[PDB]
């Protein structure tokens, strides 16, 4: 019965690839009013940290959200520096933090399917191309599509959030559509996803034509 | 990645002045709210104080406000607890807490390595060794009706507590899913699926609804 | 924190196959009150009813849920009668109602695509088969996999609600794991979508090997 | 396949006696309260009155209480309004409606067939009062209240000579088969409509619904 907040970690794609990590500390439910709500950082080490950018906008249903994000330094996380989100709201009796840090536990390394769907009919202009990432640990994963040495926008390619295998570790289905012009500039589509388990550079990709 | 170190035990007498030291690693010493417990051989965890060195303010119990002394040292992160009026009476083991938190009151995150020469629960039932292979629940209910902010800790012996079920819904990380906690209102149970001789320690109820904060007299098995 | 309740649409596969198409009406975010809440049950025409099983039930995060599932005819239900679930707690000044009636937006056949995934090492007796459906509406949906004209259990196969595509229509994909003894059963295995645009019985199906 | 029919137009003089007879097809009259509300001229359409069927209760705005009267027939499915004392100023024609709802007071659904004429404290604020067609432009309108009323608040479609078409209900959702122009958003004592696509299919007036408190209220509305 009181506001909370939420706290994200880095995706691995703006960790390896990008080498820019993004860092989420987001509140939510907050009913609105007058009082500002302070974001603030640090690190354990007590040592300096790079400023946030601030980001507050409400949203649909009426509740406020505010969101800071902190850029971080790649083996600063690696090495596991752990950080601390503190939100202050007169609201709230005392002052409210969250803490994060890199994850300890087993490590299980991406699994990569790509696959492709035979000429069916009905939709000669637009083809469909499906990838399954399988038996992965920790949770963390991003996954990506890249048509010709290109990054192609995120909202290309559906994803799911990582769900528990029945078995051993986390699987996670995306679907991507392809228009006509797309293989016919070229053929070969490659899905790869990037994960801290994964290894050599945290990258496990598959490749595989249109036709088998 | 978070260790706190609690000061060498030392030898005392009645009517001496003893000081222990809470160091903190792993966090930033300014921004969490420090805490004292007490723990007395053969009683419940029983709340002795807080104290926040961000801004220096301080917090007593109702009996310890005379007695106990609190300050903290930003520089070096290091807090240290004094107390005077020593009695054997008075003979406990003090565990020093921090405070992560979720608005007001919340459940702690401490080690545990000091040890010295009131809106309180039910804790229920008492005590039961070890039966392996049986579902295991113990009871807590409190004085006032607690709604659901209430805590479990496990406090294998020797060691510090540890936090397992934080609002007696939802468990801590790196908890097997065995431990399973449930309840509204007064009334609270937590369910070991099934029980192995593996985790054995006391299992200590907390209460932050109102102050002071209050701990179930616990269930060892 | 007004107190909310939700009612559900009865399944393709109920509603088919089985002939037993059941609605369920809800309720949830009961704030815990000795105050007991009675659901009534109508249909649009004033004409029979049958009695729905009621069910009610506490959850991990200690809010109530209280459930109500009524039967329903199947051909009541091609017929479009809209039924209405009445809702009454005390603690709330009026009654509550929900409605709900069959869907006439347009409808699209369920495409089926069954892959299968190579043997990797570590798990050479047990597989990983995966289904995709594309393009059906409404999004009314039921899936399973058949081994062997054999319906496994619901549980084991992990499949994922339908939402938006980028286009016009949904997409659901499945996760099933095989086991050795299984396949060493039989080896085909049937991903099927039942869904009211699939005809001419409602099923639409492909079969993939586990290995050729 | 829910019709709720009134009366036909029924020619009066002042200080007769009027009835005005609302009846309900395709859902459960017993159930669902039924609504009045009374559009004037000079007047946006404002709060009349409700009645429960199943337990004959009644409930009356504070203009109305001594004048109108309310009664039901369950076997009928029917519902009427009667009121004396008629005034040249109390000509109007009047809605009845059904009040589909969770807890006290939400959105509603109705139909149009009412029609007065004889011989002769929150507010809802919308503007702009007028804004002439545009095909393809985007337009924008906006609804003020004097006191806070969250996000209990409806926008409705009356095109002329037909029953005010329910929109949106609570400000965020659209109710199904609407298209996707059509979007609401606001909190407080502000509300803004937006229609992202103007299209001369859909001309009417739109008016402001409030559900915070009592009476209900709405808006003058904004016709195209
Ligand atoms: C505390 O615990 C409760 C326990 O129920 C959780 O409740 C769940 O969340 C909400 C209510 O809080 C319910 O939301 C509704 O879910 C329906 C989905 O049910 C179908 O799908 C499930 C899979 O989850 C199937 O198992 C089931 O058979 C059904 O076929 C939706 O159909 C409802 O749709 C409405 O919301 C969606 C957004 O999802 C909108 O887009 C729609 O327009 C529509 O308005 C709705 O989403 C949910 O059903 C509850 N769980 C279950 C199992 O029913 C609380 O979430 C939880 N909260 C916290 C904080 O712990
Ligand atoms: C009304 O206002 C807004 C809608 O405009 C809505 O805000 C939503 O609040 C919920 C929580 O109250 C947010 O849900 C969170 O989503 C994040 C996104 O990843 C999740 O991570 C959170 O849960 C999981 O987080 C981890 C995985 O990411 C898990 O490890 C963890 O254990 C949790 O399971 C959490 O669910 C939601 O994101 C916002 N909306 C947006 C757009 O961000 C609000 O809730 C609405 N209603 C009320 C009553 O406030």
């Amino acid at each position: 019965r009181g506001v909370s907040a939420y706290l994200s970690r880095p995706s691995p794609f703006d960790l390896f690839i990008r080498k820019s990590p993004t860092i989420t500390c987001l509140v939510v439910d907050l009913a609105p009013s007058k009082g500002t709500v302070n974001l603030t950082w640090s690190r354990a080490s007590g040592k300096p940290v790079n400023h946030s950018t601030r980001k507050e906008e409400k949203q649909r249903n009426g509740t406020l959200t505010v969101t800071s994000t902190l850029p971080v330094g790649t083996r600063d996380w690696i090495e596991g520096e752990t950080y601390q989100c503190r939100v202050t709201h007169p609201h709230l009796p005392r002052a409210l933090m969250r803490s994060t840090t890199k994850t300890s536990g087993p490590r299980a390394a991406p699994e990569v399917y790509a696959f492709a769907t035979p000429e069916w009919p009905g939709s000669r202009d637009k083809r469909t191309l499906a990838c399954l990432i399988q038996n992965f640990m920790p949770e963390d994963i991003s996954v990506q599509w890249l048509h010709n040495e290109v990054q192609l926008p995120d909202a290309r390619h559906s994803t799911t959030q990582p769900r528990k295998t029945k078995g051993s570790g986390f699987f996670v289905f995306s679907r991507l559509e392809v228009t006509r012009a797309e293989w016919e500039q070229k053929d070969e589509f490659i899905c790869r996803a990037v994960h801290e388990a994964a290894s050599p550079s945290q990258t496990v990709q598959r490749a595989v034509s249109v036709n088998p | 990645q978070v260790q706190l170190v609690q000061s060498g035990a030392e030898v005392m007498k009645p009517g001496s002045s003893v000081k222990v030291s809470c160091k903190a690693s792993g966090y930033t010493f300014s921004w969490y709210w420090l805490e004292w417990v007490r723990q007395a051989p053969g009683h419940g965890l029983e709340w002795m104080g807080e104290i926040d060195p961000g801004t220096f303010t301080t917090n007593y119990n109702e009996k310890f406000k005379a007695r106990v002394t609190f300050t903290a040292d930003t520089s070096t992160s290091t807090a240290y607890m004094e107390l005077s009026s020593l009695r054997s009476e008075d003979t406990a083991v003090y565990y020093c807490a921090r405070f992560s938190h979720f608005s007001g009151s919340n459940y702690d995150y401490f080690d545990y390595w000091g040890q010295g020469t009131e809106i309180v629960m039910t804790q229920s039932p008492a005590t039961l060794s070890v039966s392996p292979g049986e579902r295991a629940t113990l009871s807590c209910r409190a004085s006032q009706s607690i709604g659901t902010n209430i805590h479990w800790y496990q406090q294998k012996p020797g060691q510090a507590p540890r936090l397992l079920i934080y609002y007696a819904s939802e468990s801590i990380s790196g908890i097997p899913a065995r431990f399973s906690g449930s309840g509204s209102g007064t009334e609270f149970t937590l369910t070991i699926s099934s029980l192995q001789s593996e985790d054995f320690a006391v299992y200590y109820c907390q209460q932050s609804w109102s102050w002071p904060t209050t701990f179930g007299g616990g269930t060892k098995v």
